[PDB]
């Protein structure tokens, strides 16, 4: 999931806080 | 794009995001 989403695009912080636990 | 190389970005980043409260990493 994160794979597709943060490879292909940049992701900002706000995205990468939902894959945390 | 190679998602190995990637991964190992991704990993730091959510070092950083998560801080204290972890997270799982499942490259799959
Ligand atoms: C340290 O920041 C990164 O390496 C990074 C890689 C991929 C992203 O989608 C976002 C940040
Ligand atoms: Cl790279
Ligand atoms: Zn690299």
């Amino acid at each position: 999931g994160i794979v597709e989403q943060c490879c292909t695009s940049i992701c900002s912080l706000y995205q990468l806080e939902n894959y945390c636990n | 794009v190679n998602q190995h190389l990637c991964g190992s970005h991704l990993v730091e980043a959510l070092y950083l995001v998560c801080g204290e409260r972890g997270f799982f990493y499942t490259p799959k």
